[PDB]
Parts: C-alpha cells; sequence; structure tokens
C-alpha cells in the first residue's frame, strides 16, 4: 500500500505570508493527488485535484504543483479564514491513502 | 440542490452491528463512484470502502470481511453495513461522492459511531 | 468454356457462409465468405477460408465436415448426350470447411446426378487404377 | 510485431484459422514481462489442436496488467475488457514506453471510465454516448452529471513503471489450427517402428518397385494389409 | 469449518509441476526447482524456474 508523508505537521504564519506544505509519495502516483481543507468540525472540502488543478470556486490564492512522487501545496497570501487542517490523498491506486495532515494557525 | 445527508450513527457495544444510511440529492448514486471515509477523534482521514458505477466493491484491509457497502436505486441512498464492531472503529463516518472529474466531489457531514 | 463456377450453401443470401468456386479464365478461386448473391448471379459473356490457384466430370460430397471434390477430364466428340464408357475420377480437393450444404447452383449443357448408398465391386489393375466396376444391386 | 495498437475500449480481434501454429516463437522470447496461461501449458501447446484461436490486442497501464485475468475487477476488467472465469488461453504483456509515450504526452490511447454495468466476457463497448450520471438527462451535451465516458491515458516517458504503456496480446483457444509436429530422418534395411501420416506399424522399409499415382499414399495387399507407403517429405515409395 | 481461515489458510500445498506422472502409491516430497524452460535453474528460482 502507498504511504503519503506530509510536512510540516503544524504551521503558523502571518496574514498575507506565503504558506507552502509538501507531500511525498512512497511510490509514483503520476499526478493523481488531491488536496482537502477541513475547517474545525466540518467535513473535508476539496480544493486541489490532480496535483495542480484548482476546483471551481476556490480562491486564486491556493496553488498546487508536482508530479511523480513529490508534490507541493501553496497559499499565496494567507487569510484568517484559511485556518484548517489540510490533507493530501492519492486515489488512482488502491487502497486510497491520506497524508498525515497539516494544521494551520494565524499569527 | 446537490448535498449528502447521512444518519445512523450512535453508541454500540463491541462486536455489535450498525448500518449507516447516506441519502443523496442532485445525482444518481447507482451511476457514480461512492466512498466511505472515517476520521478517528484527533487523528487524520482513513479510507474505508468504494463502490464503482458498475457495482464492484473494494474495502480497506482493516474492515475487510466485517464492513459491507451497498446502495438502493429506488431511494438513492448509500449504505454501510458494519459487523463485528471494535473499539477502534469509533470515528465520524463521512460518505462522499468520489471525485472523478471537475466539480463532482461532495462530502457528507459524517455521523458519530461510538463503539463502547 | 461457358460453365465457370459453382455456389454451395443453405440460403446463399448473405445469412450464412456459402462456398463460392470461380475459375476466372486463368485463376481458380475458392471462398467461403457470407456472400450476398444476386437473383441471377451471371458473369459477363465473414470469411473462414480463401484459396487461389471436351468433357469434365466432378463429384462433390460433404462427409463429417469435409467437402470432397473429385474430378476427371477427357476429350469427347459428341453433343446430344453423355458418352458411353467407363472412367474413374481422382480426388483433387478435400476442404476442411465444415460448412453443411443443402443446396447449390451453377455459374455459366450439363448433367446432374445424385448419389445413393450402394455397394460396388471395383477392379484395380496392376497399375493401381480402376478399370471396371460392378454395382452389387443392379 | 504490429506497428499500431488499439485503445483498450476498442480492442482489436484477429481470427486465426487454418494454419500450423509455432508457439516456440513466443515462450522462447525474453522480451515479455508478463506471460500467464490458463487451462493450458505454454510448452505443451505445439501438441494441441484447436478449432479457432483468437488474438486480442490493446494498450493499458502497467498497473492494470493484473486485471487481464479471470475473475478480476477494476476500471479495465469491468468496463473495457473482461475475461471469463473459465478462460482457456494465455495473456502476454510487455512494456512499450519507448513506442507509445510521447514527450508532450500521448493521448491517442483511451480507456472507458463510466459504465452503468460491468462488461460480460469478451464484450467490446465502443460507445461515445454521454454518460448520464445525474437525475436529469444529458441529450448528448456535456456538463454536470453528464460526462464523456472515455478517459485518456497520459503516457509520458517520465512516468513510473506502473504508468507506462504496456502492449497486451490475449490468445483464446476454442480443427484448423495445430502445432508443428516435426519429423526425423528415416533409415532403411533395419527393423523400425514407424508412424507415417496417419498409420503406424512395425517393419523394414525398403526401396520399392511400384509406381504409385501422384495422389496415392498407402499401399494395400490383397488381404487388406498395408504394403507400401509414400514418404511425406521425399517423393519416394517405400 | 476446520481448514478454512478468514485471511486464507495456505498451510495445505499441492505439487503443480513434475517431469513425469507418479507411479502408483509413489510419494514425492522433493523441493527441487522445476525448470519450465530451456535455461537451467541451478537451484535458483525465477523465470521458467
Ligand atoms: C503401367 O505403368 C507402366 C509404367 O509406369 C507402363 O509401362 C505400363 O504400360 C502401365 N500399364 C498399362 C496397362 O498401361
Ligand atoms: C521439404 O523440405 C526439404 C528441406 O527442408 C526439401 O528438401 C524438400 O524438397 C521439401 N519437399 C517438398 C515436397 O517441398
Amino acid at each position: 500500500a502507498i504511504r503519503m508523508t506530509q510536512s510540516p505537521s503544524s504551521l503558523s504564519a502571518s496574514v498575507g505570508d506565503r504558506v507552502t506544505i509538501t507531500c511525498q509519495a512512497s511510490q509514483d502516483i503520476s499526478n493523481y493527488l488531491n488536496w482537502y481543507q477541513q475547517k474545525p468540525g466540518k467535513a473535508p472540502k476539496l480544493l486541489i485535484y490532480d496535483a495542480s488543478n484548482l476546483e471551481t470556486g476556490v480562491p486564486s490564492r491556493f496553488s498546487g504543483s508536482g508530479s511523480g512522487t513529490d508534490f507541493t501545496f501553496t497559499i499565496s497570501s494567507l487569510q484568517p479564514e484559511d485556518i484548517a487542517t489540510y490533507y493530501c490523498q492519492q486515489y488512482d491506486n488502491l487502497p486510497v491513502t491520506f497524508g498525515g495532515g497539516t494544521k494551520v494557525d494565524i499569527k | 440542490e446537490v448535498q449528502l445527508l447521512e444518519s445512523g450513527g450512535g453508541l454500540i457495544q463491541p462486536g455489535g452491528s450498525l448500518r449507516l444510511s447516506c441519502a443523496a440529492s442532485g445525482f444518481t448514486v447507482s451511476s457514480n463512484y461512492m466512498s466511505w471515509v472515517r476520521q478517528a477523534p484527533g487523528k487524520g482521514l482513513e479510507w474505508v470502502s468504494v463502490i464503482y458505477s458498475g457495482g464492484s466493491t473494494y474495502y480497506a484491509d482493516s474492515v475487510k470481511g466485517r464492513f459491507t457497502i451497498s446502495r438502493d436505486n429506488s431511494k438513492n441512498t448509500l449504505y454501510l453495513q458494519m459487523n463485528s464492531l471494535r473499539a477502534e472503529d469509533t470515528a465520524v463516518y463521512y460518505c462522499a461522492r468520489d471525485h472523478v472529474r471537475p466539480g463532482m466531489n461532495i462530502w457528507g457531514q459524517g455521523t458519530m459511531v461510538t463503539v463502547s | 468454356n461457358i460453365i465457370r463456377g459453382w455456389i454451395f450453401g443453405t440460403t446463399l443470401d448473405s445469412k450464412t457462409q456459402s462456398l463460392l468456386i470461380v475459375n476466372n479464365a486463368t485463376n481458380v478461386v475458392i471462398k467461403v465468405c457470407e456472400f450476398q448473391f444476386c437473383n441471377d448471379p451471371f458473369l459477363g459473356v465473414n470469411c473462414t477460408f480463401e484459396y487461389v490457384s471436351n468433357l469434365r466430370e466432378f463429384v462433390f460430397k460433404n462427409i463429417d465436415g469435409y467437402f470432397k471434390i473429385y474430378s476427371k477430364h477427357t476429350p469427347i466428340n459428341l453433343v446430344r448426350d453423355l458418352p458411353q464408357g467407363f472412367s474413374a475420377l481422382e480426388p483433387l480437393v478435400d476442404l476442411p470447411i465444415g460448412i453443411n450444404i443443402t443446396r447449390f447452383q451453377t455459374l455459366l449443357a450439363y448433367y446432374v446426378g445424385y448419389l445413393q448408398p450402394r455397394t460396388f465391386l471395383l477392379k484395380y489393375n496392376e497399375n493401381g487404377t480402376i478399370t471396371d466396376a460392378v454395382d452389387c444391386a443392379l | 510485431n504490429a506497428t499500431r495498437f488499439a485503445s483498450v475500449y476498442a480492442w482489436n480481434r484477429k481470427r486465426i484459422s487454418n494454419c500450423v501454429a509455432d508457439y516456440s516463437v513466443l515462450y522462447n522470447s525474453a522480451s515479455f514481462s508478463t506471460f500467464k496461461c490458463y487451462g493450458v501449458s505454454p510448452t505443451k501447446l505445439n501438441d494441441l489442436c484447436f478449432t479457432n484461436v483468437y488474438a486480442d490486442s490493446f494498450v493499458i497501464r502497467g498497473d492494470e496488467v493484473r486485471q487481464i485475468a479471470p475473475g478480476q475487477t477494476g476500471k479495465i476488467a469491468d468496463y473495457n475488457y473482461k475475461l471469463p472465469d473459465d478462460f482457456t488461453g494465455c495473456v502476454i504483456a510487455w512494456n512499450s514506453n519507448n513506442l507509445d509515450s510521447k514527450v508532450g504526452g500521448n493521448y491517442n490511447y483511451l480507456y472507458r471510465l463510466f459504465r452503468k454495468s460491468n462488461l460480460k466476457p469478451f464484450e467490446r463497448d465502443i460507445s461515445t454516448e454521454i454518460y448520464q450520471a445525474g437525475s436529469t438527462p444529458c441529450n448528448g451535451v456535456e456538463g454536470f452529471n453528464c460526462y464523456f465516458p472515455l478517459q485518456s491515458y497520459g503516457f509520458q516517458p517520465t512516468n513510473g513503471v506502473g504508468y507506462q504503456p504496456y502492449r497486451v496480446v490475449v490468445l483464446s483457444f476454442e480443427a484448423t489450427v495445430c502445432g508443428p509436429k516435426k519429423s526425423t530422418n528415416l533409415v532403411k534395411n533395419k527393423c523400425v517402428n514407424f508412424n507415417f501420416n496417419g498409420l503406424t506399424g512395425t517393419g523394414v522399409l525398403t526401396e520399392s518397385n511400384k509406381k504409385f499415382l501422384p495422389f496415392q499414399q498407402f499401399g494395400r495387399d490383397i488381404a487388406d494389409t498395408t504394403d507400401a507407403v509414400r514418404d511425406p517429405q521425399t517423393l519416394e515409395i517405400l
């Protein structure tokens, strides 16, 4: 089974700072990697699909790139309502596996 | 009006059973890829089960043989039959229309299954 | 060289496979495609097999999925009837086609006869050829 | 050795009949990464006669080679090419990343992603109808809950082994197709146990004095006993 | 009820290849590598071994 590793585990940055987290795959997953935003208590919300494609309605400040085994997720300018836990998942190869998660807090 | 509404969670003794119903609106369940995903308290996300559009069923190793997933076309509802429940099965159980293409990925709100 | 070929089959209307044998003036061609035939398939005055290469006698029969074709050629000076005499027909083709036939048609005077299950006595001379025969029920 | 291969949804079928099949060209080739036979032995195939042999060829991902097998499930086995549980044949595969992947990405190879129900064994679905995934009908127009049922592989050379294109050939064994059945040399003036074209016996083969006809094979004495034979290779009567 | 396991019981084995058929009441427990091809195996498993 594939194993996704997500760095960093936690993170705090000022409003407007560039925020970037990584997600390294144990195997090659092509570009079949999605990104979710889960605000406290609520369900996960899909932001980035297929490594680099932005889901319709997501603000432009959210970015994604990477292929093969190393991927990145970037927030252009961090906003207060961006506080949440962000996960990465691969889905092409079974079983579906998630990342460790990254908690984001405002400074 | 696309949304997933789910219910059926609650307390259950270990080794017991519990079925989770996930009612859909805005699309056909029997024609889509559907998934159950559980999140233990304080932990990350954990994939549970998948049913294809054609009906093929796939399960995770930790619930294989114990959990079952199905659907009802007349009610447009996704089900998750859970048997031989264990203490480590306690989590919030989100049902989600799996992402396959642009903007069809939609998650439920989860129900709290507490095995104690 | 008026007569050219033969069609064998059951319906011969592009519904089932059917043997088509045609000698186009230099080339012998045998096919078993599900041909769509005309009402009167005359020549200008799913295929499972395909092969390409006076008095004439032929014997066509189909036994256990094998289509035996025996033949013999000889000169003749006669118009109004068959010549009287004896001659044997050697085997030329043994098609493994496997298609069962019920009906057939010619493609161009000729003569047609139908076989029956009889017992015969054949005389083989010193050279291995049939020189005379006796019908055991004549 | 074909130059172009078909997409898996529109898999190609070649009907092989009336020929001597030399399977040694295949199982003695070191250029195959997957070669699994079902209900038959690979080396013991040159001794088996069959009525019809079917060779189906297509291109998939290396990840999905495991699905070309009886009783498998997955996006390929369900919706593109399905083998029956009683499959009698062989599955042959090899990597073709050198041929079927372009630098900018090859998009000529496709696979079916959406289908209401699974394919029956040896089913070939080439439909282009828009897949009605929602309550509302599509009317041949794409949009929400209305998706093109096919998806394109992104075959790039930089892909992992599991994502590179693999060319697959499925042989189905269903008599006009037999295996070589080679022969040996013949010796005269010595007691031998012999097996000519359809007959077998024991005896001494000697140069004959008879004149067999061009179509005669087996001699026969007066008392219905084999007397002479025509050697299948050398046009000599023994 | 006795020999099956939820995860699959693989303790029971069967011989899949042999250079010849067994004679009556013959017992073969050898673990020699079967050479399915023309390449000698020399006790090393692999392709056609
Ligand atoms: C039989 O064949 C030989 C030569 O093969 C020939 O000399 C002989 O005349 C033939 N027999 C008859 C009756 O013609
Ligand atoms: C068969 O092949 C051999 C050589 O392999 C050749 O000498 C011989 O003439 C061939 N026979 C026929 C009838 O073609």
